């Protein structure tokens, strides 16, 4: 599977997980930021590996990262 | 089990395969107020009925396009639950996981896969040879 | 830094490193980034601001008056 | 004569068996073995 | 001493290629010009060499001319970008041109070689290496 | 700064091109 | 628009009305339409003429009449 | 004046060693 | 999961058919499999070494057994400049009589290929002359390649295999590789030509049966050791010598003639035996340098790390900051890689310049297909060793390379300074672009309207002048070696200028490749070839020094050398990777390669046609290349077969379309990208699942090719498209038109 | 009128201009002084 990283840098702004077209992301109570929440990938069994979250994240550097990874079915995203 | 009454549909060609029976499918349920024209994520036209839907899916990339681009963003329905139904019978309710949709922050959720470092302060992969550790999974 | 600085960005991943941006607010809480920093020229996501903490900003032109 | 593939050199039959051996008769045994081999399971 | 290039008027291919030539106003004025100021090799083609200390004008009006012309585009370029930095803006001053900016620039430009002299002498010519921005290493 | 040892290495690499085209000149032989 | 889409065809159909009168006075002015006309099966027609400044002049074809 | 028929196989009987030695040599190798 | 591949349990638990080919594209890259130790990766490229040393010395085997047994070398020899060297029979039992007939021919009663490898001229030259010699030799290597095979097993056992210490002990193994390996080879090589060469070239017999009792000069071993070493350029072979006979033969083994032999046109036999010896001193000279066990000797990490030039405190050698770098090389195998890939493409290149200009083998610079396909071959060798180089060197920045070791020196401040470099480097090329593109099409523009008087005819003066100064006497330059009267000619002190006779006479000789002479057209070609070199180091240079990150990417070495992009964000980021400027700098290595060569064939066709005067005239613009060149030389080529039949270029006919077609193919993999074919593929594979009595079913999902992998298929088939139709191209004009 | 004078300003029209205006002076050049080449400039006609 992909691996998807959240870093101190998040500003807590939710669009990475709104971009997400599989619910990998959810939003966390976080102590960091002003928004007092940050973006963790609990899921990420179920990543392809698109990067919408990536585009969608405002901050410079990006806060969320994604290493593309060992492939398997679900990450490929076949439907076959 | 799940229940629910599938959408009209006279068939098409982009539902499920062989995947579906030998590793895994997936299923979305939700509640119309009304009998509508939505659109399958596979292509064609499909009416949802008045009551309770449910509709298997090959992908959950499926479920989600269809609950977030159309049923919570055109007809106003949020209730919709995407289950991962495995060839023994085993059924999962994945999304939403707690209940409440990820994109809410909601009390109890862990940080999972977070580096307390800006992305700058990576290792170099020099430092890390042989070790079997990324730059980013790097304490 | 303040309000109306001008700052020299230090964060060597940044888009602005060793670039010239201008201090909008500074958040007086414990967050790890308080300063926002706003700049002329895009990245190239088109976003003009971000967010730095102190030791990430060399000040070079202190607020008028 | 030059109406049939021939040759002067020591053993002329080599090529005559060693070319259909090579290049359309092993070749297929070869790739199986190879798929048996990359197609085990763990 | 060159012995492989001969002038173009003692050149016997050269003689042919002029004579051959069509009578038009693109070879006769041409030729003759060629024949009294070019050298030309074995194929009568005039030829352009650096091995002489003579005709050296020939070779620095040209290099000159177009160094000078060069220069001048892009003092009058470089002036007028750094005259619209100041500017609220610049990326408008990009697309429109100012035609005062430009006429200053330009006429600034016109004595190019003093103010980039000028420029280097003072510091002024280039920004400090810290000041501009770098990728990481 | 002057620069010294690069200004130095810099006229000796000058001067060998400079000797070089002016053996190439007929200047020398 | 639609009303955008009605405008640009007119403004269309106007470039193609100059393109065809543009190719109807250098077939009046700058070609060998009457010579090619006494004598269709001898002379290759011509309507574009070139100045001659820089040697191009050879592009004009020796085309009968 | 080439090779003989027995030279031809004797050189193809001196090819098996080094056939059998890169096949334990590519088997080492996998391990 | 499967149990293929063995050193990856990412690709082995793949579902897809990717895992196949991944496991392909990494089975070599080492560092990467699954619980790799420095150690055990050294010992298994040690291993690899030994097999890849046994492979090269089985297809020299090769090459001689087939020569030896359908070639026609004794055949060849009495006859070296009429007669067809024989590379191997052909058997195709799908041939038709017109075929067979076309390809029966050199002699021959069977089908054959005329070797155009040099081999028969080489083997020719160092004194082979039997067919059974050729056998032994072939023998004797298959045995060599036993033994190599057999040496990389022993060292993989577990008494045998080399400690980690032990390979990364640089000292020794550079006094070894100097002394051993370079200089006691060369002297070894030198001992075969006194003794074996130069005799069978002057009509005498040296084999194992009388080498032993046949001493190679007639004073003897008793000159070397009583100091009398000129008795061994005593009588050298005379001007009317002729090769592998007696007649005008000398007795000399280590003269310094200088030039070419007067029939064969080549190097003399003694010149190069002595020249071996004097590399082999030097060398095992230089094997010494450095310290191993008795404490003489330098220490390269003390010279990198040394601060003090004779008491005065300098920041390094040139006072630049060297210190670090011991550690920095001798922990990474790619900044090996890249200086080893680098000195053989160097190495290469001159080879293939200093081959066709002073050709070391008899008669082989007559055999002008030869000549043309042996300097395309390592041309076209060096500029892919070259790729490799920086390809390595980018490898190396990602994987091998820390700044905290390095901090300081003299790579950081290289890292440190890229942009200047990348910015300087694209300023020449776009430089040399504009310029000899414009003077190209002016050129051709002026032509075109009967203008050729009017073209812009740069003379190559610089070049003029080095030929000149080399001897050169066709410019009427009256500099060093021209002028007769010259110090440097004259070489007042000692006037031991034993080799200038023999030099000029070659050098103004006008039936050779010795400095050629060159006009406006060399002018011009040279310079797009500077343009090709500047624009290739660019993008090799620009990938490298980014391979660690860039604006775009800062992050860019935590993600691998060979990644697809970083998705269409910030812009978008395709070929972002370094991977990709390498793939990006193949085409214009090729594209450089391509101008060197065309160059190269069409000068030495002009030549050897006796029509100079058309390279001349036509090299000076584009469209001169375009019919001169390839039109007017693709028509023996392109009638190999016809409808009104066959002949011997049919091969060639056919295989220049097979790379047409090869280079076409590439494109669809370099233009079409991948969600197509996936969405294609799940068509397809749809229709599979639905059609009945198709009882076949993957058991690897069937997905499109991944976008590097894309990338690299389209290059390899761009590539080999590129050098079969261009080889078959050259063969065809060369040999259709000579012997 | 004021639009259309900064219309004229705008970087395609200013560029297109510029471009016009230094093709004619080479084309004009040309036509007075044609097969000018290097070593010839400046130099009176024989
Ligand atoms: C295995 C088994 C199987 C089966 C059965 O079982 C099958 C079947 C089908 C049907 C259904 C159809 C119709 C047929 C035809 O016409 O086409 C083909 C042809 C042929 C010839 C094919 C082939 C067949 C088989 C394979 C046979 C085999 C036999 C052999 C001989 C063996 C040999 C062995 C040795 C060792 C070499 C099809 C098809 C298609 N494919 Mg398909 N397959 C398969 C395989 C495969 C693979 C591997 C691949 C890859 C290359 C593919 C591909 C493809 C494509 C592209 C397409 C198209 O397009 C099509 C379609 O869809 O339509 C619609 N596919 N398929
Ligand atoms: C780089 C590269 C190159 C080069 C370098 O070198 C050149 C040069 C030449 C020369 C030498 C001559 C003259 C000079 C004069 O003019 O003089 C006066 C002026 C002055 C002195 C001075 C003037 C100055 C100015 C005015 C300034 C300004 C300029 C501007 C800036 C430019 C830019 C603009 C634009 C263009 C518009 C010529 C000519 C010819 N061309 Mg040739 N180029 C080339 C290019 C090209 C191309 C691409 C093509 C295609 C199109 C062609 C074409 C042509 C034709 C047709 C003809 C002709 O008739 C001419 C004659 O006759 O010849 C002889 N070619 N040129
Ligand atoms: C690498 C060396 C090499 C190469 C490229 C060739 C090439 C060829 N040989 Mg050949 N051959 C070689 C060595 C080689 N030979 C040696 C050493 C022998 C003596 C045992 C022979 C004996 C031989 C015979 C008897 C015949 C050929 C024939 C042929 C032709 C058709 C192929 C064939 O039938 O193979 C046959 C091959 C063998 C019988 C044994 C080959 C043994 C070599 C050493 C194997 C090399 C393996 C290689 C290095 C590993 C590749 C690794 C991979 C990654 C590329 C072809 C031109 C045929 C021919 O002439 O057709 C017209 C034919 O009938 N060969
Ligand atoms: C405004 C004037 C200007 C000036 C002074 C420079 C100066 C420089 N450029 Mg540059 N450049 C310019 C415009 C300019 N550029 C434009 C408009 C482009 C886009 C096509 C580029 C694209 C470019 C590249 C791709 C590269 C450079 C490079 C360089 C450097 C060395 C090469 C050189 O002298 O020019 C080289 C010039 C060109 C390659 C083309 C420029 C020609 C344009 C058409 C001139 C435009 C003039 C402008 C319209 C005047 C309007 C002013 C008016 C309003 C008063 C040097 C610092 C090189 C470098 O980094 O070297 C270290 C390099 O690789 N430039
Ligand atoms: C598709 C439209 C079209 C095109 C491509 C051309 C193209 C051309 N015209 Mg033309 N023209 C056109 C429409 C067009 N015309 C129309 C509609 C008219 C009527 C006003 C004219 C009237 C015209 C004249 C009066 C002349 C040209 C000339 C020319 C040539 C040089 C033009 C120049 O210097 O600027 C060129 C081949 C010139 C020419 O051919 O010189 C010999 C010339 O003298 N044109
Ligand atoms: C005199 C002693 C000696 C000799 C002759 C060699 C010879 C060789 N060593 Mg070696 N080595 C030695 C001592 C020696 N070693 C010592 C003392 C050590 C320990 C410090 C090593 C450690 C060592 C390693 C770790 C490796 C070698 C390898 C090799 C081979 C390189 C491939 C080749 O053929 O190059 C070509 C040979 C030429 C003469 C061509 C040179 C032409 C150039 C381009 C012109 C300049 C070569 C056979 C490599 C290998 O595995 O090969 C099996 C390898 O990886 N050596
Ligand atoms: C166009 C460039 C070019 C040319 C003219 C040559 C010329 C030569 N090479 Mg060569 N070579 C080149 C590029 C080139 N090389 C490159 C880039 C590589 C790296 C892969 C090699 C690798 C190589 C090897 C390994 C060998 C040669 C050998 C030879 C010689 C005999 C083959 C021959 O007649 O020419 C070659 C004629 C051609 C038309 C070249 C294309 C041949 C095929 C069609 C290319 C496609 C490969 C294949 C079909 C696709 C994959 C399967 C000859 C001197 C042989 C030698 O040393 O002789 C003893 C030898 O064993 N070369
Ligand atoms: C002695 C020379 C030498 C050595 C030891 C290496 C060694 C290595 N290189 Mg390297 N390289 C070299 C020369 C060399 N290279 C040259 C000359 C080039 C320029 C073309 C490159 C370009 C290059 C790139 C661009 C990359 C490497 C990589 C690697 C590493 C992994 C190899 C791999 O991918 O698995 C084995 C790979 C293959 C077997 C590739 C399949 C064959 C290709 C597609 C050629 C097509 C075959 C052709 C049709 C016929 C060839 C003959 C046939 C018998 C195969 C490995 C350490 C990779 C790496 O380190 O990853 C981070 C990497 O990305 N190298
Ligand atoms: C014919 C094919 C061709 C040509 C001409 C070029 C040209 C160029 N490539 Mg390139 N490239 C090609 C194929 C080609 N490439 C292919 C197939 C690949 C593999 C993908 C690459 C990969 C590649 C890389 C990776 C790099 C280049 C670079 C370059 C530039 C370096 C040379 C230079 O500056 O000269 C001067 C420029 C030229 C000769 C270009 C033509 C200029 C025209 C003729 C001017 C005409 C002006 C005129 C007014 C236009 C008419 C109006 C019109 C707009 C309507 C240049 C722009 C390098 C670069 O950008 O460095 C600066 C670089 O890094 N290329
Ligand atoms: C004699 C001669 C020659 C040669 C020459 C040479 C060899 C030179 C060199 C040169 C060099 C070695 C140079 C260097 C340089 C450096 C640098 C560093 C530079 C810089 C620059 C700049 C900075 C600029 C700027 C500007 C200006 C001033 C103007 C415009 C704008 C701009 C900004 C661009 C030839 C044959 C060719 C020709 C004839 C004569
Ligand atoms: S890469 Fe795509 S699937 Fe994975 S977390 Fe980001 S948006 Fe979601």
């Amino acid at each position: 599977s992909h691996t998807v990283k959240i870093y101190d840098t998040c500003i807590g702004c939710t669009q990475c997980v709104r971009a997400c077209p599989t619910d990998v992301l959810e939003m966390v109570p976080w102590d960091g930021c002003k928004a007092a929440q940050i973006a963790s990938s609990p899921r990420t069994e179920d990543c392809v590996g698109c990067k919408r979250c990536e585009t969608a994240c405002p901050t410079d550097f990006l806060s969320i990262r994604v290493y593309l990874g060992a492939e398997t079915t679900r990450s490929m995203g076949l439907a076959y | 089990t799940l229940e629910g009454q599938t959408p009209i549909f006279g068939g098409g060609t982009g539902g499920l395969l062989t995947k579906a029976e030998r590793e895994e499918k997936y299923v979305i349920t939700w509640t119309s107020p009304k009998e509508q024209v939505f659109e399958m994520p596979t292509g064609g036209s499909a009416i949802m009925r008045q009551g309770k839907n449910k509709l298997e899916i090959a992908r959950k990339e499926y479920g989600i396009a269809l609950g977030g681009q159309q049923l919570r963003a055109k007809f106003k329905i949020n209730d919709y639950k995407i289950y991962r139904v495995y060839p023994n019978g085993e059924t999962q309710m994945i999304h939403p996981a707690d209940g409440v949709f990820p994109e809410k922050v909601n009390q109890g959720r862990p940080k999972v896969r977070y580096v307390d470092r800006n992305i700058g302060s990576n290792p170099s992969p020099a430092k890390l040879k042989f070790s079997g550790v990324q730059p980013y999974d790097a304490p | 830094v303040e309000r109306g600085s001008k700052v020299r960005i230090l964060r060597r991943e940044s888009y602005w490193y060793q670039d010239v941006g201008l201090v909008a607010s500074v958040d007086k809480s414990g967050i790890k980034y308080p300063v926002i920093v706003r700049f002329d020229k895009v990245n190239y996501a088109g976003v003009n601001t971000n967010n730095f903490a102190d030791f990430e900003l060399l000040e070079i032109e202190k607020p008028k008056a | 004569d030059m109406t049939q593939l021939t040759g002067s050199y020591a053993a002329s039959w080599l090529p005559w068996i060693m070319i259909p051996l090579i290049f359309y008769i092993l070749p297929f045994p070869v790739f199986a073995l190879i798929f048996i081999w990359i197609e085990k399971e763990a | 001493a060159n012995s492989t290039l001969v002038p173009c008027s003692k050149s016997p291919a050269f003689q042919a290629r002029m004579k051959n030539a069509p009578d038009t106003y693109y070879f006769n004025k041409p030729f003759k010009a060629y024949a009294k100021y070019e050298l030309c090799g074995t194929d009568g083609l005039p030829h352009l060499p650096l091995d002489r200390l003579d005709r050296a004008t020939d070779v620095l009006v040209p290099i000159g001319l177009f160094l000078y012309v060069a220069g001048f585009i892009g003092w009058s370029g470089r002036s007028y970008l750094r005259a619209t930095k100041s500017a609220s803006d610049p990326e408008m001053k990009e697309i429109f041109i100012d035609l005062p900016l430009a006429l200053q620039s330009i006429s600034k430009a016109v004595l190019w070689p003093l103010l980039a002299l000028q420029e280097f002498l003072s510091g002024d010519l280039t920004a400090r290496d810290e000041e501009i921005p770098i990728s990481p290493r | 700064a002057p620069f010294p040892f690069r200004t130095i290495v810099s006229l000796i690499l000058l001067a060998g091109n400079i000797l070089v085209a002016a053996i190439y000149f007929h200047i020398i032989n | 628009i639609s009303r955008k889409i009605f405008a640009a065809h007119f403004g269309h159909l106007a470039v193609i009305f100059i393109w065809l009168s543009g190719m109807y006075f250098h077939g009046a002015k700058f070609s060998n339409f009457e010579a090619w006309m006494a004598n269709p099966t001898g002379v290759k027609p011509s309507a574009q003429v070139v100045w001659s400044l820089v040697g191009q002049d050879i592009l004009n074809a020796d085309v009968g009449g | 004046m080439n090779i003989s028929d027995t030279q031809v196989f004797v050189a193809l009987v001196v090819a098996l060693l080094p056939g059998l030695l890169a096949f334990r040599l590519a088997t080492e190798l996998y391990k | 999961a499967t149990k293929f591949p063995k050193f990856s349990q990412d690709l082995a638990q793949d579902p897809t058919t990717r895992r196949i080919w991944y496991a392909m594209a990494t089975a070599h890259d080492f560092e990467l499999h699954d619980g790799m130790t420095e150690e055990n990766l050294y010992q298994k490229i040690f291993a690899s070494h030994f097999g890849h040393l046994a492979i090269i010395f089985l297809w020299a085997s090769g090459v001689l057994f087939h020569v030896a047994w359908q070639g026609n070398f004794e055949q060849w020899i009495k006859d070296p400049l009429n007669v067809r060297p024989i590379a191997h029979a052909i058997w195709d039992a799908q041939f038709g009589p017109p075929a067979i007939e076309a390809f029966t021919r050199a002699g021959a009663t069977n089908p054959v290929d005329i070797c155009y490898s040099g081999v028969y001229h080489w083997w020719y030259t160092i004194g082979m002359r039997t067919n059974n010699e050729l056998y032994v030799g072939a023998i004797f290597l298959l045995l060599l390649a036993a033994l190599f095979l057999f040496a990389g097993w022993l060292h993989l056992q577990p008494r045998y295999r080399p400690t980690l210490g032990w390979f990364k002990s640089a000292e020794p193994r550079l006094n070894h590789h100097l002394a051993g390996l370079f200089g006691v080879s060369s002297l070894a090589w030198a001992a075969h030509l006194i003794h074996v060469a130069i005799p069978e070239s002057r009509g005498q017999h040296v084999g194992w049966d009388n080498f032993l009792f046949t001493p190679p000069h007639p004073a003897g071993l008793g000159a070397f050791f009583t100091g009398n070493w000129s008795a061994y350029a005593q009588n050298p072979d005379t001007a009317q010598h002729v090769f592998n006979s007696s007649q005008g033969a000398g007795t000399a083994i280590l003269t310094f003639l200088g030039g070419f032999h007067p029939q064969t046109q080549s190097l003399w036999l003694t010149d190069m035996a002595h020249h071996h010896v004097a590399i082999a001193v030097l060398f095992i000279i230089a094997g010494h340098m450095y310290r191993t066990n008795w404490g003489i000797g330098h220490s390269i990490k003390e010279m990198l790390n040394s601060k003090s030039f004779f008491g005065a405190k300098v920041e390094g050698p040139f006072n630049l900051p060297h210190q670090g770098l011991y550690d920095t090389i001798n922990n990474s195998l790619h900044f090996q890689l890249s200086f080893a890939l680098a000195a053989l493409g160097v190495a290469s290149s001159l080879t293939a310049q200093h081959m066709y200009s002073m050709p070391p083998y008899a008669f082989i610079g007559q055999d002008f297909t030869t000549q043309a396909a042996l300097y395309t071959h390592h041309q076209y060798i060096a500029g892919f060793l070259m790729v490799g180089a920086f390809s390595h060197a980018g490898i190396f920045w990602i994987r091998d390379y820390d700044p905290e070791q390095n901090k300081g020196n003299v790579l950081d401040r290289m890292l440190r300074h890229k942009e200047a470099i990348i910015s300087h480097l694209s300023w020449v090329s776009l430089f040399l672009g504009f310029h000899t593109l414009g003077l190209y099409v002016h050129n051709d523009v002026e032509v075109a309207f009967g203008a050729a008087e009017k073209q812009v005819l740069i003379e190559p003066v610089f070049a003029q002048f080095i030929q000149a100064a080399h001897g050169k006497a066709l410019y009427g330059f009256n500099t060093l070696l021209s002028n007769p009267d010259s110090i440097a000619s004259t070489a007042w002190p000692n006037h031991a200028n034993v080799w200038l006779p023999g030099w000029l006479d070659a050098v103004n000789n006008t039936t050779n490749s010795l400095f050629l002479t060159i006009g406006p057209g060399d002018f011009y070609v040279h310079h797009a070839i500077a343009l090709g070199l500047h624009v290739t180091t660019l993008v090799l240079v620009k990938g490298a020094l980014d391979a660690r990150g860039s604006k775009l990417m800062p992050d860019k070495k935590d993600f691998g050398y060979a990644f697809p992009c970083d998705g269409p964000g910030r812009g978008g980021t395709c070929d972002i990777s370094a991977w990709d400027a390498s793939y990006l700098a193949v085409f214009w290595m090729l594209n450089t390669l391509g101008w060197v060569t065309f160059y190269w064939h069409w000068k030495h066709l002009a030549i050897w046609e006796g029509n100079i005067a058309q390279f001349n005239e036509s090299s000076t613009y584009l469209m001169g290349w375009f019919r001169d060149y390839l039109w007017l030389h693709s028509a023996q080529l392109i009638n190999g077969y016809n409808p009104y039949g066959t002949n011997s270029l049919a091969i060639w006919s056919w295989m220049f379309l097979w790379g047409h077609l090869a280079w076409a193919v590439s494109f669809m993999f370099l233009i079409t990208w991948r969600g197509y074919w996936q969405e294609l593929i799940e068509t397809l594979v749809w229709a599979h699942e639905k059609t009945p009595l198709s009882f076949g079913y993957w058991r690897d999902k069937p997905v499109a090719l991944s976008i590097v992998q894309a990338r690299l298929v389209g290059l390899t088939h761009f590539t080999v498209g590129y050098i079969a139709t261009y080889g078959a191209f050259l063969i065809a004009s060369t040999a259709g038109k000579f012997g | 009128m004021q639009h259309v004078f900064k219309y004229l300003t705008l970087a395609p029209v200013m560029a297109t201009f510029t471009m016009v205006a230094l093709s004619v002076v080479l084309i004009m050049l040309q036509i007075w002084f044609p097969g000018l080449q290097y070593g010839t400039y400046f130099k009176p006609t024989p």
